[PDB]
């Protein structure tokens, strides 16, 4: 068309491009300071000192790169006209490290993991609040191997527990005594010969149902009353990974040329064989493990609970009466909440007469109560929101809160009251449960919130239920889907929804246990992320309307890059009239009347929202580098994205890969008409794993619009991807061959361009999530169809490019490829 | 990779309402033709021969027998294999279902950019 | 700078380039037909029929996808002014021998006329030419049933008793019988309970490093004669085999061909520094009644452990037996591979094998004092021993000592030459019950004489399945050699009594792959020149019998005419030149098609450069390097150089890469480029591409590192990026030991010198087959890794289904179109 | 003059012929000149080049087979002294050499190739045969296969079917046994052959020929090609449709690579 109205990107040398990327990240530690998290408020209880609480969090004190436990001192009196900024007071004595620390409020116990071993310390209990740093004690072990997943006992601070060699262990602080409780794993050979695990979360549960534990302490202490023995239960998940396909993936040590076996469940193939189990033990007052005991259900788990495939979540009620668990079916449309009272679990032995003996011994009234049953036509998202109440009066009628997206289409909190009516079962004689056996009837299911917005439940968000003020604090997108705000509501009555966070920003919040202060990690598109401490303040007659007043600030919004312009948020409508949001980075030093080439960055897949009013500079700095080189950068979250409703997300059901790219092209065409700097002849599509899969679908089904396609780590065959993700959306491969073939992009290589330099495939070699086989099979079918490609390997990178050198190479390769061939 | 001379043939048999053709794409060794013909003599056709394959095909021959219009088409890729005098021929049995005058087809390779046989058949003389 | 005299290659589209590669490969299926091989002459001995012999061989007759066993009929008389071309008749009647494909190799026993071969997941046999007559029409081959499960690898017929044969099944030696159908295991060391990571004992199999760097594909050897223990009527039948334990050797996982399953295969891969597998020689005997049924069996082992009787012996290169059966010979070799020595092990030296250490002492007492192993020959060198499998011992029916053998010796004069060596077997007398440490040379025999049958500045072909043929009644030895010129392989004959003149039997101006009759009256030669494609002619030695040395080879008949070049093929030109050290190097060049004087065309320096491969010779290159001609037809000068380090020029020539490999050969390639630049006038020095496969890609990367000013681009295919990861047999042989030669390991490990690669992009394309068992994908992975770490650009191409050579045509076609595109845009 | 035949079996097409005395004895029904010197009881059978050649030399690009294949058996020892044997390839000085000619013999041994002595403008001489399957024709050029340059003779048929004349034009090199086999293969939709020869100029191997009607009907299968094969296969036929009973037809065989045509006829409907 017009060559005088098309911006020419300046051809830099490779070392020039490195100089540009380095100049972008010559202040990288100031950008990603790993802003604090896992906040823990503890009260002082003196009414004479200056500080009311101590706030605990993770950070670097700028003396080392390692993340470490820190604290702040929140004063009870604060003065006006003060941007109060607090130093990060450092806890330990500077030794070589701690992440995902566990805390127990009563004794003030801090048990953590640091790179080889477990450590602990205690502050704020019956001892004094420290100011000078002390040495946190090392726990000496007899076990051979790393000791993973540690948790403190809530009932007794002296005891804790961990996984060692894929078996549940339990220990004690003062005596040093460790003791194994599970004996399904021997370590005689590799995982192929030793397939039984206990108390750890398996692969697909860990990486798609977002649970990283397979054991849950009982929060209370039971007394069998032999003489004085205090029982302490743990619910854990036994897993038999015998019937699940094993895949070999290269180890990080490339020199050794060795792999690791991975029990990877493909779709269609069998998931691990699950079961719930009680691992008990008892203790004297001296702190000695008198006895231990594996415990098991009166029936087999598979027979007591037919058609169950996944333990989404589990835990216990606060009083300890029932152990709850979210079950989930293989199509992932049939989630159910279940209560497992500890008497439902008989002892375990090889002796079938001892088994019958305690099957007779278990009462008749005790049974599992299916309290809630979410059934849907699209898919269940695992919402880890389940707050049950004490039923200490009227010993029935369980009252809980539950997020339920399947009812109305949007994730909203509800108060649900079920009634536990015992049917009476002879647990010695077996039986087959039907379809509606253990489901308790509901008294009522009041919806505390309703609307065209969601309550945040996934991604480690949670609700906070204040029991004395009768209030529940939750997060939501009620103002707009682009901004996470802290809201509060009453659960006895559907009152008004009160926002606590400032508008115009997006917030990650965390409440105090005493419910008087919260933290908010917040940001905007323009401002960097800050971490402010707010204070609920007002009359107690209306605690719902208690006003959050800014109390103190932890970190201020950091240094913007000197070449950072904030991107512009927009929205638009499709032909079907659904509102889609998008971002754009404009080219630096824009000259009106010039059409710049446009990089459509994309992920597009579920469970991820790209476009929101939150800071992008922390890990979308590369997008700013493209903009500063002169590329228009467009980003669209089409239908199938997170946090816009179940019906919205469900447009990709059994046809994922087909509707998202249509939304991205329409987003391009909108930005082209609205603005005047989009060169449609020079369009690049680019993204990582889902983004690369879509980039390949873009170049396949809309080649005339996308000039090039930089597909990083793409998923090319859905038959090879794992169950939890793929089956949820693409129901069963036996029942959906049309959509498996249509969305398996590697089977459509014939539609790729015959002309070269239009397709760049990037892949990390050690990728646990979307394995190198996908790129290999793509390159295979490209070879067989006679189509060109470029390709780049990252041999030391799993899924996200974590090494700065590897990210710098990735970006200089991206700039060069766009520079030359877009 | 032997380049063997192909056997293309478009048999037709005008049945009472639905005229059924028979597209033979076969290698030849001078015995299978009579045996396959007397197998198909239960529905006795005539042979309207057409443009023979001037260009020559190779081993592992998966081709597309693409008509220019739409017809009754399952099993649309054709394959060329050798077989003894006991098996049925690897061949297409279409039914063109009406009395249209002409039909036009082509034979196209997979990895190549070129066709190999451009055939035409007229239904003006139905047996 | 000056574009008036610079040829610009016409930039084709990708589909255009595919159209060009297909137009190249229309006749590539015709130019190679798997030309016939493994010839076996058998006489007719009829005196009234028309055929003098029947020649048996492997072939695909171009009418089928499969390779199969075939035959031709060699007549008693053909006339001059004629040209007889043989029909290729079948013995196997038109079935499929595959689930190259077909029957890869076969075994033959002359007296019974038994053809035992391996085909599709089972064993087969047939018979032709014993007391049974020579058939005309083919029959079905009889399949040999088994009760044992698994594949039956490497079968061999017993020469002493043709009814019996043997094979490997599940890495254990088995033995069977054709007519009765009975089989029996002989070694019970590999239980097969689990993976090779937990079951490391093997028997009769060649390991990885022995199979792929010492070119031995078997680990068991039948005894050619049957001893008689004489209990009542029992016929003993021995087999020498090598027991091998792979417990302390590193295991590597390499991806399996089935990519969907995402499973690997474990490989006992000995890298340099690590321990090679623990070897031993062993006798598996058994006995037979007159009716032909096995009765007893027995594993036997040496009176001392093998490692103690033969200290510092690391590899069994070869082994077998003397023709009389009196000794089992074996060529041993040290871990530096500079200390080869041949040893004879008489069967009485092997006592039975039992866990009962008193039975062990009992038969240690039972073995006589006189018997011992006699080290007849000891080749020691300062460069490395190239293992030459040329032995052939002579019968010694008078005076049962004084062993006379033939032996190839390259370390002596620098060139591989035959010798007749007569050593004397003097027994020292050993009490084999007492354990002891042997001295350095205590089994070494003194030599009576060592006459040299050939000598000069040329060498005898010994490796790569070449061999000598020793007619003992006319007392002549037929060998192949490079006596006329290093570029050609000619059949020569000489006498081993009187080492006089060496008579060439093949026509000059060609290179020949030959094979004699067992009765030495006619041979085959599969030959070719650079211009003429390969033909396979049958020649006939003919003349007065009183002077057998000068029997004139007259052409008798022809098997195949030269399956010709494409019309887009011009033959390349061979040249030679001298270096600054005044060493003569040879090279080839493909000139640009439609060459005009004045224009400087871009030049692709194709290269391998490593040892054991001679790129330039007077043999047909179009059957394997058609791509070089395609490059030429697009207008690239293609240069091919054999620098110092290439084979077929002697030990001192090959040894210029000793402990510094990568540094001197590339210098020779640069010098060859500069020679072609002054002599011709179409070499553009500004546009030079270096290109090659595995050693060639390693050198291409050395070219771009240490000579970046000359090589504009570098297409490195399957490169060896770290010598520390490559296996023992190759790397240690040339680059001494890692812990000794750290300076030369670092200097010649290209992945550690990525900082010297160009900062400019589009100058380096790395090709790699993902399933490569030889030069693992780790090498490319570690290279790209260090490129990431040094911040240097690269392009990369994967072949996910290709192991080492690009075997399947779509993948080869993509490889070639990628090569043409890369040169068009970035050279 | 003309000598008799005795057909023993039509399938493998074997003829027994009685030859009275010495003579030249040209038999141009297939093209054999038998210089004989006595009474000869001779037998001539049918051979196809596919089954007897070694399958490499059909697709070989310097092994263009000419001629038809004969299993001739006769009396030896100067009884049948010379066999003048029908080739077709052209006799010009440039690009064709007499020493490129070879005669093969298909023994149970295989193929025996010898140079002939003299080449005649349709024939080549075989000197003193020593016996079956010997009537052959091979050629070894040192130059590629595309330029051996012999021209076919066309043969065209006008046939009345549903009152519509279908024509039938085939263009193959002069092999009378191949001509009669293509005739009996076309006899399912039977031919009638007028006497026309398109032997105007020389056209080479692998030539793409366009059929042009000067006055036009429905033109069909226009890019024909020049190939040669054994005496079974379907030819490069042309079957245009006339649809009326008009008298004159002007047909043209014209090249595509070079502008000059090769052949033009004007044929009447006098006996349709």
């Amino acid at each position: 068309d017009d060559p005088a109205a098309r911006f020419q990107v300046q051809k830099h040398s490779w070392d020039g491009l490195r100089s540009i990327i380095h100049g972008s990240r010559k202040y990288s530690g100031l950008i990603v300071n790993k802003a604090p998290h896992d906040f823990q408020f503890v009260q002082k209880t003196d009414e004479s000192g200056p500080h009311s609480h101590r706030l605990y969090y993770l950070g670097m004190p700028y003396g080392s790169r390692e993340n470490s436990l820190l604290y702040s001192e929140i004063p009870k009196k604060v003065r006006k006209e003060a941007l109060l900024l607090l130093s990060w007071k450092q806890m330990l004595d500077h030794f070589q490290a701690i992440t995902s620390y566990d805390f127990h409020s009563e004794s003030g116990l801090f048990l953590f993991q640091a790179s080889n071993s477990l450590f602990h310390c205690r502050d704020g209990g019956k001892n004094g609040f420290m100011v000078s740093p002390m040495k946190p004690l090392e726990i000496k072990t007899q076990c051979s191997g790393p000791r993973m997943d540690p948790k403190i006992c809530p009932a007794d601070p002296a005891f804790f527990s961990f996984i060692n060699n894929s078996d549940l262990w339990v220990a004690n602080i003062e005596t040093g005594e460790e003791r194994r409780l599970t004996f399904c794993h021997q370590g005689l050979s590799n995982v192929l010969d030793d397939p039984k695990s206990a108390g750890v979360a398996t692969f697909v549960i860990q990486e798609e149902f977002d649970r990283f534990t397979g054991y849950w302490w009982c929060p209370t202490a039971s007394w069998e009353g032999s003489e004085g023995l205090k029982t302490l239960r743990i619910l854990y998940e036994e897993v038999d990974e015998s019937e699940v396909e094993v895949i070999h993936v290269p180890s990080p040590a490339l020199e050794e040329r060795k792999t690791d076996s991975y029990r990877y469940p493909r779709t269609g193939s069998k998931n691990p064989k699950i079961a719930l189990k009680l691992a008990e033990f008892q203790t004297d007052s001296q702190g000695k493990i008198v006895s231990t005991q594996e415990k098991e259900l009166v029936q087999p788990f598979s027979s007591l609970f037919p058609k169950v495939e996944y333990i989404a979540r589990a835990g216990w009620t606060r009083d300890g009466k029932y152990a709850w668990a979210m079950f989930l079916d293989r199509p992932q449309q049939w989630l159910q909440l279940v209560l497992l009272p500890p008497a439902l679990f008989i002892p375990s032995t090889e002796n079938e007469e001892q088994r019958l003996a305690s099957a007779r011994a278990v009462p008749r009234n005790v049974q599992p109560y299916v309290v809630y049953e979410e059934v849907t036509n699209v898919w269940i998202n695992v919402h880890d929101i389940f707050y049950p109440f004490p039923q200490s009066e009227g010993e029935d009628e369980l009252c809980f809160l539950r997020a339920n997206e399947c009812k109305t289409g949007f994730c909203h909190l509800y108060k649900v009251t079920a009634v536990l009516k015992s049917q009476g079962y002879d647990w010695s004689e077996p039986f087959s449960p039907g379809e509606d056996e253990f489901k308790c009837p509901i008294k009522e299911e009041i919806a505390l919130t309703s609307g065209e917005w969601e309550v945040l439940a996934r991604h480690g968000s949670k609700i906070w239920v204040n029991e004395e003020t009768k209030l529940v604090y939750f997060q939501g997108t009620k103002d707009t889907p682009l901004e996470h705000h802290l809201y509060v509501v009453s659960y006895e009555a559907a009152g008004e929804i009160v926002r606590l966070t400032t508008p115009g920003f997006s917030h990650s919040c965390s409440m105090s246990q005493n419910f008087d202060m919260f933290v908010s990690h917040y940001s905007s598109v323009s401002t960097p992320p800050c971490v402010h401490v707010y204070k609920l303040s007002g009359p107690d007659d209306d605690p719902l309307h208690k006003q959050p007043r800014f109390w103190a600030s932890m970190m201020e919004a950091a240094s913007c890059p000197p070449d950072y312009v904030p991107p512009e948020i927009f929205h638009f409508h499709t032909r079907s009239d659904v509102r889609l949001y998008g971002m754009i980075y404009k080219p630096h030093a824009l000259q009106p009347g010039k059409k710049h080439p446009t990089v459509l960055f994309v992920y597009g897949g579920p469970q991820v929202q790209l476009v929101n009013n939150s800071f992008k500079g922390i890990k979308y700095l590369r997008l700013n580098t493209l903009a500063s080189l002169g590329y228009a950068v467009v980003v669209i979250d089409g239908r199938g994205s997170c946090q816009r409703g179940l019906r919205f997300e469900g447009a990709l059901k059994n046809q994922m890969g087909q509707v998202e790219i249509e939304d991205q092209v329409e987003g391009l065409q909108f930005v082209a008409e609205k603005y005047g700097f989009i060169d449609l002849s020079r369009v690049a599509i680019h993204g990582w794993s889902y983004g690369g899969f879509l980039s390949l679908m873009g170049l396949i089904h809309k080649p005339q619009v996308f000039k090039v396609a930089i597909a990083g780590a793409p998923v090319t065959v859905w038959m090879a991807y794992d169950t939890g993700y793929t089956e949820r959306y693409m129901d069963v491969p036996e029942n959906n061959q049309h959509g498996y073939e249509a969305g398996s992009v590697a089977l459509h290589v014939e539609k790729l361009p015959n002309e070269p330099n239009r397709l760049l495939i990037l892949h990390g070699f050690l990728d646990e999530n979307v394995h190198f086989f996908h790129t290999n099979f793509l390159v295979s079918q490209l070879i067989r169809a006679g189509k060109p490609y470029q390709l780049q390997i990252y041999p030391n990178e799993r899924h996200s490019i974590r090494c700065p050198e590897s990210g710098e190479h990735y970006e200089v390769t991206l700039l060069h490829f766009l520079q030359e061939y877009l | 990779l032997i380049y063997y001379h192909p056997h293309p043939e478009d048999i037709k048999f005008h049945l009472y309402l639905v005229p059924s053709d028979a597209l033979l794409t076969k290698a030849i060794d001078d015995e299978e033709d009579r045996f396959h013909g007397v197998r198909l003599q239960t529905s006795p056709p005539m042979e309207p021969l057409n443009f023979g394959s001037s260009y020559i095909v190779s081993n592992s021959a998966n081709l597309k027998v693409m008509p220019k219009e739409l017809k009754l088409s399952y099993r649309s890729p054709g394959e060329i294999q050798h077989f003894s005098k006991f098996y049925a021929g690897q061949m297409k049995e279409p039914i063109q279902l009406e009395i249209t005058e002409k039909r036009h087809g082509t034979l196209v390779w997979d990895t190549e950019v070129k066709p190999v046989d451009l055939q035409l058949v007229a239904a003006s003389a139905p047996p």
